[PDB]
This record gives C-alpha cells, sequence and structure tokens, in this order.
C-alpha cells in the first residue's frame, strides 16, 4: 500500500461519557480522519474540504462536542446516509478526487490501508477479504485514491458466513 | 448526548 496511516487514542471511556453528556471537547485535534464514539456505536468521520463526514446510521441526527460546546449538523441527508459537522480547527482537511482511478485504498479504524477495485459509483470489491468483524467502527472511513484524495466514505460491508468480500460507501460526488 | 472524537488517524 502506498498510502500508509498510523492512530493515536485521545480519550478512553470516562472521558467519552462525560464529554457526551457535556458536548465541550477542549482536545487539541488532528488528522485526516477523526475516530468517534456514541453510547452504543463506534465509527469514523473523514474531513473533506473543511467538513467531518460520516455516516447517519452511526451519528444520527447528533452534534459533535468541540472546544466551545456542541457542533450542529451543517449537513443531515437520511437517504444518503450521510452527515456532516464543520471541522473543528486542527483536522487535516482532504481533497475529493477526480482523477478516476480504479484501485482505491480503505482506511479502518486500526489503521490498516487495504486494496479496493471499484466496481460502480459507489461500490468496490476487496482485492483479499477480510472478515466483517475487522471493518466494524470504520464506517465513515475513507476510500482513497493512489494519491491519497477521497473517492468517498466507507458505509456497509457486503457480505457471506462472516467475510466481506466487498464494500458500499458514500461517493465523494455525495458531498 | 453528543457524538465524542475518541482517537484520530493521521495519513501520509
Ligand atoms: C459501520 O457502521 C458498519 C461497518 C462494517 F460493519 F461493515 N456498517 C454497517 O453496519 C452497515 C449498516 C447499514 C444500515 C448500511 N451494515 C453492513 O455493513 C452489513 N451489510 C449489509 O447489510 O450491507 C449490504 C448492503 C450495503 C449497502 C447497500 C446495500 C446493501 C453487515 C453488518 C452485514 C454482515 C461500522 O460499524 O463501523
Amino acid at each position: 500500500a502506498p498510502i500508509t496511516a498510523y492512530s493515536q487514542q485521545t480519550r478512553g471511556l470516562l472521558g467519552c461519557i462525560i464529554t457526551s453528556l457535556t458536548g465541550r471537547d477542549k482536545n487539541q485535534v488532528d488528522g485526516e480522519v477523526q475516530v468517534l464514539s456514541t453510547a452504543t456505536q463506534s465509527f469514523l468521520a473523514t474531513c473533506v474540504n473543511g467538513v467531518c463526514w460520516t455516516v447517519y446510521h452511526g451519528a444520527g441526527s447528533k452534534t459533535l462536542a468541540g472546544p466551545k460546546g456542541p457542533i450542529t449538523q451543517m449537513y443531515t441527508n437520511v437517504d444518503q446516509d450521510l452527515v456532516g459537522w464543520p471541522a473543528p480547527p486542527g483536522a487535516r482537511s482532504m481533497t475529493p478526487c477526480t482523477c478516476g482511478s480504479s484501485d482505491l485504498y480503505l482506511v479502518t479504524r486500526h489503521a490498516d490501508v487495504i486494496p479496493v477495485r471499484r466496481r460502480g459509483d459507489s461500490r468496490g470489491s476487496l482485492l483479499s477479504p477480510r472478515p466483517v468483524s475487522y471493518l466494524k467502527g470504520s464506517s465513515g472511513g475513507p476510500l482513497l485514491c493512489p494519491s491519497g484524495h477521497v473517492v468517498g466514505i466507507f458505509r456497509a460491508a457486503v457480505c457471506t458466513r462472516g467475510v466481506a468480500k466487498a464494500v458500499d460507501f458514500i461517493p465523494v460526488e455525495s458531498m | 448526548g453528543s457524538v465524542v472524537i475518541v482517537g484520530r488517524i493521521i495519513l501520509s
């Protein structure tokens, strides 16, 4: 893989519970991809052009904790399964890929970069199958072209018997 | 109940 990545955790349970309730986050933000958490689910947000983008089925209609109190979505689209919040300052905003590549790389919550073959506007197959459980918590993660620009945001795993053979994603066009 | 950033992935 020609894009590399690594994570850094910023909080644990107590902080997370507490920051959810109050909605106030004073942590320094950094990175292209935020790891997120509410009570009942884990997922990712991808910062593109100034906005942090993730799945509706994860964030629902909720605010995001931020430095001055909770941040309201500026984009909420139930059918495309997409929501957006103004990125807090610190987030490294990526750029929408337009080149048209067909070799894509999915960035997971554990900071693997894995190869995807684009098959349609919003589908790609895994060149190597993975367990669905290894993809859990990566919804919202970016699909990337080789130049590192974003084509889409990860949404669903298409699987049989616990193994993920393909992915459904929300094309950057939508964003 | 707000969504909370619990960590981050730095890309390269
Ligand atoms: C993500 O939220 C999770 C990532 C990982 F598990 F795949 N995504 C999902 O849970 C989605 C949720 C759904 C409401 C879109 N579900 C799946 O990924 C499931 N597969 C399936 O139902 O998708 C087929 C499909 C996708 C897109 C369009 C049409 C059909 C699996 C849960 C079934 C084994 C997270 O947890 O990070």
